[PDB]
């Protein structure tokens, strides 16, 4: 149902986008105010289709796994194109079923496998509006030597901006420029899976971690997080992955 | 709001 046009994309449009996006997912509750995500759903009940449109108006359809908001393939015109994981061969029972072709991606949805692919981390990738604009240009005509990247870039501008208030902001404030996510992006996109895991055991331990999540603050800092009075839990944090999941 | 994060994090 969620669709969002780069064709004269604001700041303010993009938060519109987002807080739709993070709308459109079910949740088992929430804790301290932040949505709980199902942990499993039947496979009928458990993908939906975000549409995003070019500067061309060239539209993508790029399913996503609400319990999780990983991206498991994409659509573009005739063609689908899925993650090679097994989580995206079921999607592909689901979505997508009339694709005339159907490509399987020569990589997993996993960062270490698509920065390989891209020969590119993504502290080299810009982020931004427009960067989100070349990212569906890139997917739409599928350039197999520039996909790995432009599926970095949707992802973060996407499921990442969706889980971290602080990831939107930064990505939608580019809103006619481009920037280089900083090491504070990355390390949050990275202990998604942790804080979220963590916050739900702090709910039934006084409000404490059970572990440390080590993250890197916008001055490059390393900082430990063990609560629930954290900046990242009261103020950044917008989703929670269930832990369960996966088994 | 900044690029700072001030608050965001620990």
């Amino acid at each position: 149902m969620v669709s969002f046009r780069l064709s004269g994309a604001t700041s303010s449009s993009y938060g519109v986008f987002i807080s739709n996006l993070r709308k459109a997912l079910p949740n088992e509750r929430k804790l301290y105010d932040i949505p709980l995500l199902r942990s499993s759903l039947p496979g009928s009940q458990r993908y939906a289709l975000i549409h995003l449109t070019n500067y061309a108006d060239e539209t993508i359809s790029v399913a996503i796994d609400v319990t999780n908001v990983y991206i498991m393939g994409y659509r573009a015109g005739d063609t689908s194109y899925f993650f090679n994981e097994a989580s995206a061969t079921e999607a592909a029972k689901y979505v997508f079923k009339d694709a005339m072709r159907k490509v399987t991606l020569p990589y997993s949805g996993n960062y270490e496998r698509l920065q390989t692919a891209a020969g590119k981390i993504r502290e080299n990738i810009p982020l931004g509006l427009p960067a989100l604009d070349s990212a569906i240009t890139t997917l739409f005509y599928y350039n197999a030597n520039s996909a790995a990247s432009a599926l970095m870039v949707l992802i973060q501008s996407t499921s990442e901006a969706a889980r971290y208030k602080f990831i939107e902001q930064q990505i939608g404030k580019r809103v006619d420029k481009t920037f280089l996510p900083s090491l504070a992006i990355i390390s949050l996109e990275n202990s998604w899976s942790a804080l979220s895991k963590q916050i739900q055991i702090a709910s039934t331990n006084n409000g404490q971690f059970e572990s440390p999540v080590v993250l890197i603050n916008a001055q490059n800092q390393r900082v430990t997080i063990t609560n629930v009075d954290a900046g990242v839990v009261t103020s950044n944090i917008a989703l929670l992955l269930n832990r369960n999941n996966m088994a | 709001d900044d690029d700072m994060g001030f608050g965001l994090f620990d």
